[PDB]
């Protein structure tokens, strides 16, 4: 019935979402940025991004991630 | 909000020969001419790019 | 709509000389746009 | 020694993993050697066996990339 | 199957001028590419 | 009236007629790329340039005969037209969904055709492998516009697959279970079924190889940990699928052609059939990687490969035994269907039989990339599903078009066309076992001879394909109106006339239990 | 006609989709290498004009007409289960993907998963919070269906709102972990199955978002029966396919992958 | 807790037809197989039609994978030309 | 190397080689055999004037119809994976040689004890000597030891390649980033000529392979001359 899932959206769902939302907040925070290393696996450039000036991710954040040459 | 739904039953069923896609009226044709041109003109423009493109 | 034989097609088949020209364009464009394209690439 | 042996821990079409082992097994044990002051001649056998199997072009970038601080295998 | 003879029929000379044109069609473009492929 | 009824079509006949035209306009450029392959290959030397244009050449030749000829005739075309009047029903399930599975190749092959025409074409083979494929080694638009052509075709079969399926499963008379079907509509849902479930694992795999070569991924490259082989497993588990996409509506039209030609009510063996059917195509599934028995797989894995292959021959010999078996006994009408029909039986089972020697990983070693390869897969598809395809069209052409052909020029045509595509393909059996590779612009001095007598092979075959456009013509230039069909009671398309009206079945059938 | 199904009025909306999906084609590709967004533009807002002028005629045929008769009802059933199995199968393609880079993790990546300079995510913080997020999301829908049978057009509404809340709470959630993370897309075949598998999930997620939000205002203007709500299963069905996917993205990419 | 239309308030078209026929254990759209008489002379199968001809499909025995196909007419009662069963049309 | 008007494989050179030729004479048998039996049962069934048009039992042929063909089935298999297992088979080779592919040439690397590596490149037309084949001779020959099984390890620097040497039985792919391994073991001295089986570009027709077979003492020579 309806009555018994409303009963488990409030009762049992909506709770497990506050409690990971808790969670979360709780653990939230910047962790400290890994020195920058060149390996030759990571920063993949075959070929410049169609965007901005080629080398910047789509979702770049310059606190986290480093450019082929390093941290902005 | 009121249930209209019997007066848009009565504005789809009229015998007036329109296909579904233009039977709403006036709205209906200004937004397939909007979409037609658009697609018609968006294709020559991808032909007109094509013509650029084959050549260096 | 029409119903029928030579009406349930989107050519005409009302003149057969016409039809034979509307075919000779159809067929025939399609067997020689690989030959226009090996061309275009060779004149690059 | 002619070439490397046949390796049961490798024994498929695909000899990559044979290659990078031996490379990383040669260069590990040099490092123990260097780092006591011991003596590098105990990894001859790996030496060996990576220079048969490894391409010369993996190496010479493998070997760059430890130069650089690059490499990814742990040494 | 059985049918009607044909409303328009196709003489033995009408036969022979659309097989010469439907060959035409193919063979004349063909033709004049692979002809001039040297000049390309 | 002439837009709404062509261009915004809900109407499975006129639909199936934009397919059969559409299909037709693509075997014209498949046969012209197939003449450039053999005008090079005809005497030893450099004729067009060297292996780009030429690789341009064979993949477009690929991608056409497969996406733009069989697949829109065999599916779009007859399984339009002929689905919904085997089982009395008004339309397909989704009407307006189906125009936009048609509308969707015209732009498919706009965007095949720009890719040869931009920089120096896609010259990749039709498998599209990394890193030949890549955006260093094929820098430049054209692999893109392939993919995205393959992208759009993928989305009409994919469409095209859900309204089969539903319309067979659900738009029947309320009598008739599916055990009550004709072959043909079986073979269109199983072929719908492996549509469904193969091509949207090739758009996972050509989505990759696009974001690899625009996106800075790294799926198919090794600098990034990437694996150029794992293309090759996610194409080929659409690939294997394909061929028997390609194959099982010409089996149903087989069926269909031997029985009424034979004078037969009914198929020999029907519920084998259909085991035969579904049996291929599941097992279809599970074989994938004998396209890849020189890539350096385990022992065990090649074994595995080997066997589940083999295991095809059954299932299939089944259907070419109860197709032998509908003709013993039959009155046999030697109609032009027929002899494609009987083309089709002999031919499919040698390029079967030699499918079943390449099965073997052992052998394949030394056959693989051979031109024993371009002869077992031209004698199943250009002398398989072609010879069913034109079987099925000298069929049905007066149901579609309400006129008859002239059976005399349709019999010169098939004796043109048999003489062609044996004398091309034949010989390339010997240029394979004697190690003649694939995706070669020439050819070492010894391999002259059978190459120069294929390329001549291939001329025979334009001359058919000439002489068929002329027969179509002929038959609209005469105008004999169909009067009457035999075996209407086992043959429900032909029952509303020839061409059947616009509308059928708007007063469905009558079927008790 | 003596049957019960649906011959539809002659229709553009096939070949306005069609080019819209040659101009979307076309424009991603003169995006790629010709620098240029405007035939990208103009595909994806043709491709929105026709999915809104159709599904509006579906609407228009079924709600206002009548045509969806119990025959007609069924053919959409079976419609959207196959249209799903499809889905299923593109998302296995890059399951496979992810598999094969992780087991056989090769000596550019270090030889080990995950790779040598790749910091996964922590799976017990934001990514547990999205799944329990959709998770909840399944159960809503579900209370949302038993309203809609049950005659309870509030509860249905109250329902319906907030299965659509926790599914942007997921795409923001989403959003601010890609900005977060400290890996991208061109870091190796980790951020190429990261970001290509959950960002095709993320797409679906919208597009199931969209569903739902389509059918809460069809709820408002009171198009379903406590009987007749195809679109309402229709999109319980898909957001269910969103849920399952996550689930598996979760466990294999989250949790077995870090 | 109420405010969701009923198909009885708000079906309209066909569906609304077919919904009100089925209630009188009627069947104009023909979505249930009809039941087979004995098919005899005296007891043939009645074929309704909204005009003067129909075709008929004949599975003559259960678990016949061939169906039997023909037009039946208005006026005297034909044969299934595979099993011989009676079928007369009610226009 | 492949002979005028040649019908069937080149000569074998080695052991397995041979072993190939025996079973595709076993399977050709087989496959002569069944064309052959549907041509005749197609000419059967379409040579008379009498006719049975009424329904046909299928069940009783059709136990035939599978079994027969599973039989066949097993016939092939058997050998088929003996012959399989059978390269898989632990040999010990007294060499290993790598080949990298490159657009469009290979290069062969000899490192067992020194650092010999060279490429081996086409000989073009217009430098053939006489005598030489067309497409076939390269510069830098791969001379190898007869009557010794050698490992080969194949790779690629760039696009898909394969390395292929029919009359040896060979066929390896060269992949970039993966090592691939075969074993040769040539029965004679020779020429053994192969050719680039993975397409690969604009000149994927014309990148040889040359085996050149000799006595070991001539190998060891010819390698410390080449260093
Ligand atoms: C890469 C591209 C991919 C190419 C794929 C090609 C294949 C496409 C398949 C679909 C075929 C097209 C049909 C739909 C739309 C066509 C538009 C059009 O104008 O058509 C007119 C034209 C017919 O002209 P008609 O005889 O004057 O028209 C009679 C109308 O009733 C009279 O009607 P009306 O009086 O109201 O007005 C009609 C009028 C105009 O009507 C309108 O108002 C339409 C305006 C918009 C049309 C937009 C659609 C364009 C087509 C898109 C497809 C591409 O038509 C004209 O006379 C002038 C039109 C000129 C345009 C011709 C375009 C045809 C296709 C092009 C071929 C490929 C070219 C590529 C070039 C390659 C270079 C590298 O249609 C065709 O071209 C049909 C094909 C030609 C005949 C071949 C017959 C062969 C028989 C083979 C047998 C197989 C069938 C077996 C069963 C048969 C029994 C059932
Ligand atoms: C319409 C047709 C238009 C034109 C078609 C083009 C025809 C090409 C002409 C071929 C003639 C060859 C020739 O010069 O014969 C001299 C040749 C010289 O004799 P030989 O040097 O002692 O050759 C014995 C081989 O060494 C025997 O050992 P191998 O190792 O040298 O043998 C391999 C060879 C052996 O294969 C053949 O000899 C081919 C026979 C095909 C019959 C047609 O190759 C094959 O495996 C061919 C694969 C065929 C696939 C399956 C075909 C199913 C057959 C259909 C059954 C219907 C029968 C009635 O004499 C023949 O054996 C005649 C062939
Ligand atoms: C219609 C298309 C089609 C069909 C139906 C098939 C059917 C089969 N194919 Fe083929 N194939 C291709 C199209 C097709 N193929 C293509 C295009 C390629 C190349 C792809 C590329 O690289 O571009 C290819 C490649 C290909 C390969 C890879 C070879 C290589 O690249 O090295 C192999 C390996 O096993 C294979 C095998 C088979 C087998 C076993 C069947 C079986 O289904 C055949 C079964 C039929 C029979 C066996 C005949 C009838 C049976 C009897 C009369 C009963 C008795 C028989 C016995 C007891 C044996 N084919
Ligand atoms: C359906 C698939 C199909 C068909 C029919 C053909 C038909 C032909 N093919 Fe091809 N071919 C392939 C699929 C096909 N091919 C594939 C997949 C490859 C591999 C590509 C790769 O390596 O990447 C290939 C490769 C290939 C090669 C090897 C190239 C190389 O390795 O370098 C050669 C060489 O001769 C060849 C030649 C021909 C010839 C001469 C024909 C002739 O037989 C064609 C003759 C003409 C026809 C058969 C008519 C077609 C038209 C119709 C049927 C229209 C009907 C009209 C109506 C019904 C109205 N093709
Ligand atoms: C919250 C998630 C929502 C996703 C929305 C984001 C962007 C647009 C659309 C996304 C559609 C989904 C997948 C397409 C592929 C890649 C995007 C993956 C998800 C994503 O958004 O990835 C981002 C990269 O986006 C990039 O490159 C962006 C690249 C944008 C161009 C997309 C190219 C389209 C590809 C073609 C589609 C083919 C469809 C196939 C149809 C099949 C038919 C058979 C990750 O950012 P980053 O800075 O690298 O790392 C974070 C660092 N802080
Ligand atoms: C790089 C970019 C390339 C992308 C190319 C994009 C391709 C095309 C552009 C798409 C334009 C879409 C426009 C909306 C189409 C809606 C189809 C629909 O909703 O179709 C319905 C049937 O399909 C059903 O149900 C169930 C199926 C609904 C499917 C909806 C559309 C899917 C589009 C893409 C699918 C790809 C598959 C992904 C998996 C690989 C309705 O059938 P109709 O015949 O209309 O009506 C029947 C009447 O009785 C209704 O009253
Ligand atoms: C930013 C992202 C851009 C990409 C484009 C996609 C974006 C948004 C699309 C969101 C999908 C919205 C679909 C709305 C469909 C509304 C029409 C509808 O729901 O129509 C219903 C039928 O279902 C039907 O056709 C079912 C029709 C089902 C279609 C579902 C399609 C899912 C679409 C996926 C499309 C692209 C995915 C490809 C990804 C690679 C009508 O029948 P009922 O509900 O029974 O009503 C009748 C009663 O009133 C009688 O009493
Ligand atoms: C209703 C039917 C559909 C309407 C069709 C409209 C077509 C008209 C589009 C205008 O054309 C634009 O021209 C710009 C040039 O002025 C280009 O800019 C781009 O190309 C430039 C070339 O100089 C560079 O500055 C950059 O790449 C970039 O700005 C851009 O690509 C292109 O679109
Ligand atoms: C694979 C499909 C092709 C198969 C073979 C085609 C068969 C040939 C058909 C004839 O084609 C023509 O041949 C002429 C020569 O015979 C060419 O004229 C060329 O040669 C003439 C004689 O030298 C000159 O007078 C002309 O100006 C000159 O264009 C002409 O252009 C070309 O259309
Ligand atoms: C209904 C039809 C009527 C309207 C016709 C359409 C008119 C659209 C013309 C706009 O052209 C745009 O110009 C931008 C700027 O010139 C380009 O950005 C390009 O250049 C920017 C920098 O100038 C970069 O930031 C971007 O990455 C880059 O794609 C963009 O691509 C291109 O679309
Ligand atoms: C491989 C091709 C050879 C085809 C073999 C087909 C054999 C079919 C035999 C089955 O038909 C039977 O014939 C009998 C009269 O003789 C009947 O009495 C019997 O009731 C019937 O079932
Ligand atoms: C007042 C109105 C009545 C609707 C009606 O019966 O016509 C109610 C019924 C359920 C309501 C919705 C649901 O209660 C869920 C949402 C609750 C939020 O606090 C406001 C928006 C929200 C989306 C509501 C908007 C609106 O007030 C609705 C639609
Ligand atoms: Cu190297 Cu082909
Ligand atoms: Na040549
Ligand atoms: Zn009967």
């Amino acid at each position: 019935g309806a009555r018994t899932w409303r009963f488990l959206t409030f009762g049992l769902a909506l709770p497990s979402v506050a409690l990971c939302t808790l969670n979360s907040w709780l653990h939230s925070g910047h962790r400290e940025r890994p020195a920058f290393i060149p390996y030759h696996h990571l920063r993949i450039r075959t070929k410049p991004f169609s965007w901005g000036d080629g080398n910047h991710t789509f979702f770049h954040n310059p606190r986290v991630n480093p450019l082929p040459t390093g941290y902005e | 909000f009121e249930n209209r739904v019997a007066e848009k039953q009565k504005l789809f069923q009229e015998d007036n020969g329109l296909p579904v896609h233009l039977k709403g009226g006036a709205t209906d044709n200004i937004l397939y001419r909007v979409t037609m041109t658009l697609c018609l003109g968006g294709t020559l423009y991808s032909l007109y790019c094509l013509g650029w493109a084959s050549f260096p | 709509y029409e119903e029928g034989p030579g009406k349930n097609i989107p050519f005409s088949v009302e003149n057969k000389w016409r039809l034979l020209a509307m075919m000779t364009l159809f067929f025939g464009s399609g067997f020689a746009a690989p030959f226009f394209i090996v061309r275009h690439q060779l004149l690059k | 020694y002619q070439t490397a042996p046949f390796d049961s821990r490798f024994p498929n079409q695909n000899q990559t993993r044979n290659c990078w082992q031996n490379y990383l097994d040669f260069h590990r044990c040099e490092k123990a050697m260097t780092a006591k002051g011991g003596d590098v001649s105990v990894c001859e056998w790996y030496r060996r066996v990576y220079k048969s199997l490894c391409p010369i072009s993996w190496v010479s970038t493998w070997d760059d990339r430890r130069a650089e601080g690059t490499f990814p295998g742990k040494i | 199957i059985t049918a009607k003879p044909a409303k328009t029929p196709t003489s033995p000379k009408e036969q022979a001028i659309g097989l010469s044109v439907t060959f035409l069609s193919f063979l004349l473009p063909a033709g004049w590419v692979l002809y001039h492929l040297d000049n390309y | 009236m002439f837009i709404n009824r062509w261009l915004f079509s809900t109407n499975h006949k006129d639909i199936g007629t934009l397919y059969l035209l559409f299909g037709a306009w693509a075997g014209m450029v498949g046969t012209a790329l197939s003449l450039l392959i053999r005008a090079e290959l005809g005497q030893p030397g450099t004729l067009l340039g060297d292996d780009q244009i030429y690789n341009v050449v064979v993949t477009a030749h690929a991608f056409v005969m497969i996406f733009f000829m069989v697949m829109p005739i065999m599916i779009g075309g007859f399984g339009n037209w002929l689905v919904p009047l085997m089982i009395g029903a008004p339309d397909m399930a989704f009407p307006r969904m189906n125009n936009m599975s048609f509308w969707l190749l015209p732009p498919s092959f706009l965007l095949l055709l720009a890719s040869s025409m931009v920089e120096a074409g896609a010259g990749t083979g039709w498998t599209v492998y990394p890193p030949l494929a890549g955006n260093l080694a094929h820098a430049g638009a054209s692999v893109d516009l392939t993919i995205f052509s393959l992208h759009l075709a993928g989305v009409s079969s994919i469409l095209g697959a859900i309204n089969f399926i539903t319309t067979i499963i659900n738009m029947k008379p309320p009598a008739m279970s599916q055990y009550q079907t004709p072959l043909f509509v079986w073979s269109v849902m199983i072929t719908a079924v492996l549509l469904l479930l193969s091509l949207p694992v090739l758009a996972a795999g050509i989505t990759m190889l696009l974001t690899d070569r625009n996106l800075n991924t790294t799926f198919f490259d090794p600098a990034g940990g990437g694996d150029p082989i794992l293309y090759q497993h996610l194409f080929w588990f659409f690939g294997h699928p394909e061929v028997y996409i390609l194959i099982l509506p010409g089996f149903g039209m087989i069926s269909h052609i031997v029985t009424y030609y034979s004078g037969k009510k009914e198929p020999f063996g029907y519920m084998g059939m259909v085991w035969a059917m579904m049996s291929i195509g599941f097992l279809g599934f599970i074989v994938w990687a004998h396209h890849m028995f020189t890539v350096g797989m385990d022992v065990d894995t090649r074994a595995y490969f080997t066997s589940a292959t083999m295991i095809i021959a059954i299932p299939t010999g089944v259907k070419v035994f109860s197709w032998l078996a509908t003709l013993h006994g039959g009155n046999i009408k030697w109609s032009p269907a027929m002899m494609w029909a009987l083309g089709f039986i002999f031919l499919f089972t040698v390029g079967g039989l030699t499918g079943i020697v390449l099965a073997n990983s052992s052998l394949d070693i030394v056959l693989h990339d051979t031109y024993y390869v371009v002869a077992h897969f031209h004698y199943v598809l250009s002398m398989g599903a072609v010879f069913a395809i034109m079987g099925g069209f000298v069929h049905w052409f007066p149901l579609f078009s309400g006129y008859t052909l002239n059976d005399t020029w349709a019999k010169i045509h098939f004796a043109i066309m048999f003489v062609g595509v044996n004398m091309t393909f034949f010989p390339q059996h010997f240029l394979g076992l004697s190690g003649m590779p694939r995706r070669y612009s020439d050819y070492p001095d010894a391999y002259t001879m059978w190459n120069t007598i294929s390329s001549m092979g291939s001329f025979i075959s334009l001359t058919a394909v000439m002489l068929m456009v002329f027969i179509i013509w002929e038959a609209f230039a005469s105008k004999r109106e169909v009067l009457t069909v035999d075996l209407t009671t086992t043959n429900l398309e032909w029952l509303n006339g020839c061409p059947p009206p616009y509308h059928t079945f708007e007063e469905p059938t009558y079927v008790n239990l | 006609q003596t049957h019960a199904y649906h011959m539809v009025n002659p229709s553009p909306w096939p070949l306005t989709g069609a080019l819209s999906a040659l101009l979307m084609t076309s424009g991603l590709t003169m995006w790629f290498h010709f620098n240029s967004m405007t035939l990208l533009m103009i595909g994806l807002t043709t491709n929105m004009l026709t999915m809104y002028q159709w599904w509006r005629d579906v609407i228009r045929e079924s709600t206002f007409q009548g045509h969806h008769t119990p025959a007609v009802q069924k053919g959409l059933r079976y419609g959207m289960i196959l249209f799903i199995i499809s889905e299923v199968l593109f998302f296995t393609g890059f399951f496979w993907a992810f598999y094969h880079s992780s087991l056989a993790p090769t000596p550019e990546l270090g030889g080990c998963w995950p790779p040598t300079g790749i910091h996964p995510l922590n799976p017990l913080e934001v990514p547990l919070l999205n799944t329990s997020v959709l998770l909840a999301s399944g159960v809503s829908i579900t209370w949302a269906h038993h309203s809609l049978m049950e005659g309870d057009r509030k509860h249905m509404l109250q329902a319906l709102f907030i299965t659509i809340t926790l599914g942007v709470y997921f795409t923001l959630l989403q959003a601010s972990e890609y900005y977060e993370a400290p890996f991208t897309i061109s870091d190796g075949v980790y951020g190429s199955t990261f970001f290509v598998a959950t960002g095709f999930h993320g797409l679906h997620v919208i597009i199931g978002s969209t569903f739902l939000i389509v059918c809460f205002f069809r709820q408002l203007k009171f198009h379903f029966t406590s009987n007749h709500h195809f679109g309402f299963e229709a999109a319980a069905w898909y957001w269910h396919f969103v849920d399952v996917v996550w689930l598996f993205l979760y466990v294999s990419i989250y949790w077995w992958g870090s | 807790g109420g405010g969701v239309p009923t198909d009885e308030e708000q079906a309209t078209g066909l569906e609304r037809e077919v919904m009100l026929a089925a209630r009188k254990g009627q069947d104009p759209y023909n979505i249930l197989a009809p039941k087979a008489t004995s098919g005899t002379k005296e007891d043939p199968n009645l074929v309704p039609s909204i005009t003067n001809k129909r075709i008929v499909g004949c599975i003559c025995e259960e678990d016949n994978s061939t169906v039997i196909w023909f037009w039946l007419h208005k006026g005297e009662a034909q044969r299934c030309p595979s099993c011989g069963t009676h079928y007369k049309l009610v226009p | 190397m492949a002979y005028p008007m040649q019908l069937g494989f080149q000569d074998a050179t080695s052991p397995i080689m041979e072993e190939l030729l025996h079973f595709h004479d076993h399977t050709l048998m087989i496959v002569f055999l069944i064309s052959s039996l549907v041509l005749y049962i197609i000419s059967l069934m379409l040579t008379t004037k009498l006719t049975h048009t009424s329904t046909m039992d299928a069940q009783e042929v059709e136990t035939i119809w599978t079994i027969l063909p599973a039989i066949i089935l097993i016939l092939i298999a058997l050998p088929s994976l003996r012959i399989l297992y059978m390269m898989d088979e632990i040999n010990n080779p007294s060499l290993t040689v790598k080949t990298m592919g490159h657009q469009w040439y290979w290069s062969y690397e000899y490192t067992d004890y020194e650092d010999l590596s060279f490429d081996s490149y086409m000989i073009p037309t217009s430098e053939l000597k006489p005598g030489e084949l067309r497409l076939l001779e390269v510069d830098n020959r791969v001379v190898l030891p007869m009557e010794m099984t050698i490992r080969m390890l194949v790779s690629s620097e760039d696009v898909l390649h394969s390395w292929a040497v029919p009359s040896l039985g060979l066929k390896t792919d060269a992949i970039p980033g993966r090592l691939n391994q075969t074993t040769l073991m040539s029965s004679r001295p020779g020429l053994y000529y192969g050719q680039c089986s993975e397409i690969c570009g604009s000149n994927h027709s014309f990148m040889p392979i040359v085996l050149e077979l000799v006595p070991l003492k001539y190998f060891e020579k010819w390698s410390a001359s080449m260093l």
